RNA sequence: CGCGACCUCAGAUCAGACGUGGCGACCCGCUGAAUUUAAGCAUAUUAGUCAGCGGAGGAGAAGAAACUAACCAGGAUUCCCUCAGUAACGGCGAGUGAACAGGGAAGAGCCCAGCGCCGAAUCCCCGCCCCGCGGCGGGGCGCGGGACAUGUGGCGUACGGA
RNA sequence: AUCUAAGGCUAAAUACCGGCACGAGACCGAUAGUCAACAAGUACCGUAAGGGAAAGUUGAAAAGAACUUUGAAGAGAGAG
RNA sequence: GCCUUGAAGCCUAGGGCGCGGGCCCGGGUGGAGCCGCCGCAGGUGCAGAUCUUGGUGGUAGUAGCAAAUAUUCAAACGAGAACUUUGAAGGCCGAAGUGGAGAAGGGUUCCAUGUGAACAGCAGUUGAACAUGGGUCAGUCGGUCCUGAGAGAUGGGCGAGCGCCGUUCCGAAGGGACGGGCGAUGGCCUCCGUUGCCCUCGGCCGAUCGAAAGGGAGUCGGGUUCAGAUCCCCGAAUCCGG
RNA sequence: CGACUCUUAGCGGUGGAUCACUCGGCUCGUGCGUCGAUGAAGAACGCAGCUAGCUGCGAGAAUUAAUGUGAAUUGCAGGACACAUUGAUCAUCGACACUUCGAACGCACUUGCGGCCCCGGGUUCCUCCCGGGGCUACGCCUGUCUGAGCGUCGCU
């Protein structure tokens, strides 16, 4: 009666997905995520797990303004002028 | 919006327009079902756009 | 669920789409590996994240 | 021997450079020389080449003295089609064959505004290299 | 057929918005004829079209924003789209002018001692 | 019975600037353990260490003696060799544990306040003319507003000196 | 004998398992070496925190087996 | 020094050596590198560790494919029928149902055409499988609005610190409006709103969130699709606001 | 002679060891030592003639302009490219553009509710309706504007 009966009456969903972090913790009845903290500023990272940094870092996704960044630091971060005409 | 449509097509096929009416598929794509007032025929106007 | 929201429903219909078998074309190209896709999904099997 | 420290002597650098470089650099890499004739004219030893050139074999089955045109550079597998040089299929149609262009000597060159350009600076840089290094 | 930028550089706001318009027409016929059934003749064109629309939207802007700096060009205050782009630390340094800036004290003792070029055992 | 003031105090989608969050190998400040060793264990050790909270730069911190020394005396700070597994601490048991002097890398010193003199001799913002403008500056004219005597700038800080 | 606290600033000699580019090796050589040589923090398990793989090699060149024939086809005998 | 006139590796009723560790020849396969001497160095020699990873056997064509009364005759498509389909006959569910509709959850499973590799613990001409295409229409049906138990910012307080307590409590807490006067306002400044004030009345008492079963104005009949209807077409109404 | 069982060899199967290769790691060292309210890091959704993933990009969306080079890309197509108007493809990167969330900024997370000024239909302001554009966060610094007080005094 605590085994196979009792997995019949799951019906109720707890968390769902956060609107910062993509995954799926945002508890509804508490209103916080449990990988992000979002409601809160500051990111919930913490220093004893290595992997779980690594997953999220400012080096696995697009980084759609960096790169250009490291493209632009390359010449001196020139700007308001062209090469020469033809 | 409602709104927006009637006024494209007004704007484009040189139209005028009772209702629409919306709904999004499951592939995430609007649909549009239009009517047109009586004075205008729809199989006419659908071969102007190049259409049967 | 009959009744749903718009964000789910965009949801789903991203992996409805992202569930469909690949072209021959593709078969050809001079450095392919590709033999078939080995992502896809089975409604009453491997259910989803939500 | 080498004495430069900012490039790299090591085999697998060489290889990944050479399989993943772009078209503006194969263009180079897809060199192929000249025949003695055209070597004395001008003074120069190599060009790249182009797709109407003429050609002949040197080595492989195909080797002789038949010359030929260039129909196609497939660039993205470092060969060129030849016009005659072809094989039946099971079927019995005619199929062109890639050979590398490091093994054929060029006998006619497809001239224009930019290739006399490209021939005229070689010659000066041997020229000068010629008369100082003597 | 074809578009350059280098022809349409001379060119004034209404010709180029009449040019747009026709290249949307056609744009929106092709798509009519890719569902229909169309052709390989009529498909290996919407590439073309939409490129070329990109090239006359880009000259509008370019001309647009040179015609602006060129107005606010000698005032004290002005757009933030126009002023320079670099990193937030650099805007938040000194002005190449209060670098060298000096008190008197510091003036005046540099006048009288500096540094005299010498050597020894001559 | 309206004005000057501050004891002072709120307001504005007022004009113009600014701060927040992220990475976090090296750095700075707080907080801070238990396995374990002692053939048991409670002080001790593990350890000012893991974890935890903050804050930064291309380095940071420290730093030009309220010093070391007892010599015929040296002379900011930082790193290396050595002094040294030493002096000292310690159920004086397991165990811990530095500095000076000597030789090298590098080497650079200086501002305020307060006493005291100089017709506040000083600063910010708006207006107009001219150069320069993509790290918004310079020069000139406004009986144009404002901060400042409840203290702005010049001379001058113990090298003993002024 | 020796210093003058309770105010302030300063470059060089020094550190660097993250980052951007480079070079090298008495190192490992696909059950090894990064978990990751391949569409890997992927597939997948879990309510969530989190956990987490297997998988390299046609041949110089596709020239990747036309046509005949049995069979419903899969598979076969010939030919190339 | 050996080598595409054939290296490594692997197989071997073949010839032989050494007390042994081990080795040299011969034959087949195979397709590109390898060894002997003097010194150096080490991630250096497996039968086991209820060893770790992978693979394979006897068991074994075995145990099994037994909860809920039940099938039969003919015809059709088809290479092909105990199981598909049509008809006929006999039987069960017995309205608190093996019936007709819905919430939570699932998410294209829905509908047509085609297929018979794999899956459907026998089979299959069938399939919720495989492939290609199509499909969800609203002023009145629900949400959106209100508040409930309760969660939660501001002011304040506390705290090394990210922050925590607390919800009218140590607060100049509403920009709320209005009748009158004042100059202006564009429209033929008639009538206005207006940026502006002088007046003028002003309590509230606490931002915000919180129920697809609570509270909350008003739509019914007929017909139509492979698949949609209080939504589409026909016909008759009605609420709100201006 | 037969089956069946055992041993050894040849051939054929199953399974993937050893051997030879390598566009990957690890280790050491050199140089430089750069994020963001002018909207980051990260997330979501979208974009190809034929395209699911990886990769690249943002409604101008498998990339635009501008320079350097100088005749391709390629699995199929179709067309373009005249390379002496000049300029296919590549690479670079100085101009332009850069969806929705997010410190995330009108109030709130359902994509729900608003307020102010301007243009265009609403007519020719006059107000309701529609579209469109720009503003509408917390703390804080300098200065301006309007203000409060049986706070300290002066004045008539
Ligand atoms: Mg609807
Ligand atoms: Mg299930
Ligand atoms: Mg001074
Ligand atoms: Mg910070
Ligand atoms: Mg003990
Ligand atoms: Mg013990
Ligand atoms: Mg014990
Ligand atoms: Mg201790
Ligand atoms: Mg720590
Ligand atoms: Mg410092
Ligand atoms: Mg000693
Ligand atoms: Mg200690
Ligand atoms: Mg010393
Ligand atoms: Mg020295
Ligand atoms: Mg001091
Ligand atoms: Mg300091
Ligand atoms: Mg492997
Ligand atoms: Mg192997
Ligand atoms: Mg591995
Ligand atoms: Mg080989
Ligand atoms: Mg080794
Ligand atoms: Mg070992
Ligand atoms: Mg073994
Ligand atoms: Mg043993
Ligand atoms: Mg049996
Ligand atoms: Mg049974
Ligand atoms: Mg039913
Ligand atoms: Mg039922
Ligand atoms: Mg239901
Ligand atoms: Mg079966
Ligand atoms: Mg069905
Ligand atoms: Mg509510
Ligand atoms: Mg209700
Ligand atoms: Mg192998
Ligand atoms: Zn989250």
């Amino acid at each position: 009666t605590k085994g196979t009966s009792s997995f019949g009456k799951r019906r109720n969903k707890t968390h769902t997905l956060c609107r910062r972090c993509g995954s799926k913790a945002y508890h509804l009845q508490k209103s916080t995520c449990g990988k992000c903290g979002y409601p809160a500023k500051r990111k919930r990272k913490y220093n004893w797990s290595a992997k779980a940094k690594r997953r999220n870092t400012t080096g696995t996704g697009r980084m759609r303004h960096l790169k250009i960044v490291y493209r632009r630091f390359r010449h001196g971060f020139r700007e308001g002028t062209t090469p020469k005409p033809k | 919006n409602k709104h927006q449509i009637k006024q494209a097509v007004k704007k484009l096929y040189d139209i005028d327009v009772a209702k629409v009416n919306t709904l999004i598929r499951p592939d995430g794509e609007k649909k549009a079902y239009v009517r047109l007032a009586p004075d205008y025929d729809a199989l006419d106007v659908a071969n102007k756009i190049g259409i049967i | 669920s009959s009744h749903k929201t718009f964000r789910i429903k965009r949801f789903l219909a991203k992996k409805q789409k992202q569930n469909r078998p690949i072209p021959q074309w593709i078969r050809m190209k001079t450095g392919n590996k590709i033999r078939y896709n080995s992502k896809r999904r089975h409604w009453r099997r491997t259910k989803l994240g939500l | 021997m080498k004495f430069n420290p900012f490039v790299t002597s090591d085999r697998s650098k060489n290889r990944k450079r050479h399989f993943n470089a772009p078209s503006h650099i194969r263009r180079k890499i897809m060199s192929s020389p000249l025949s003695k004739e055209l070597r004395q004219k001008y003074n120069v030893r190599s060009m790249p080449i182009r797709k109407d050139d003429e050609v002949q074999v040197v080595r492989g089955h195909y080797k002789g003295q038949q010359i030929g045109k260039v129909v196609q550079v497939y660039r993205k597998k470092y060969v060129i089609y030849i016009e005659r040089v072809q094989r039946e299929k099971a079927n019995g149609t005619t199929v062109h064959v890639g050979i590398h262009p490091s093994k054929v000597v060029i006998t006619r060159l497809k001239l224009d505004k930019d290739r006399k350009k490209i021939l005229e600076r070689k010659a000066k840089s041997r020229q000068v290299g010629k008369e100082k290094g003597k | 057929a074809k578009i350059k930028a280098r022809d349409l550089r001379g060119k004034k706001k209404e010709e180029l918005l009449k040019q747009l318009d026709d290249l949307k027409v056609e744009l929106s016929q092709l798509r009519v004829a890719k569902v229909t059934g169309g052709a390989a003749s009529k498909l290996s064109k919407i590439r073309v079209v939409r490129k070329s629309i990109a090239r006359v939207l880009t000259v509008i802007n370019q001309t647009q924003k040179e015609n602006l700096r060129k107005f606010y060009k000698g005032k004290k205050y002005k757009p933030l789209d126009l002023r320079p782009k670099k990193t937030r630390a650099m805007r938040r340094r000194l002005n190449k002018h209060e670098e060298s800036l000096k008190t008197k004290k510091q003036q005046r003792k540099e006048r009288l001692y500096p540094l005299r070029k010498y050597a020894v055992k001559a």
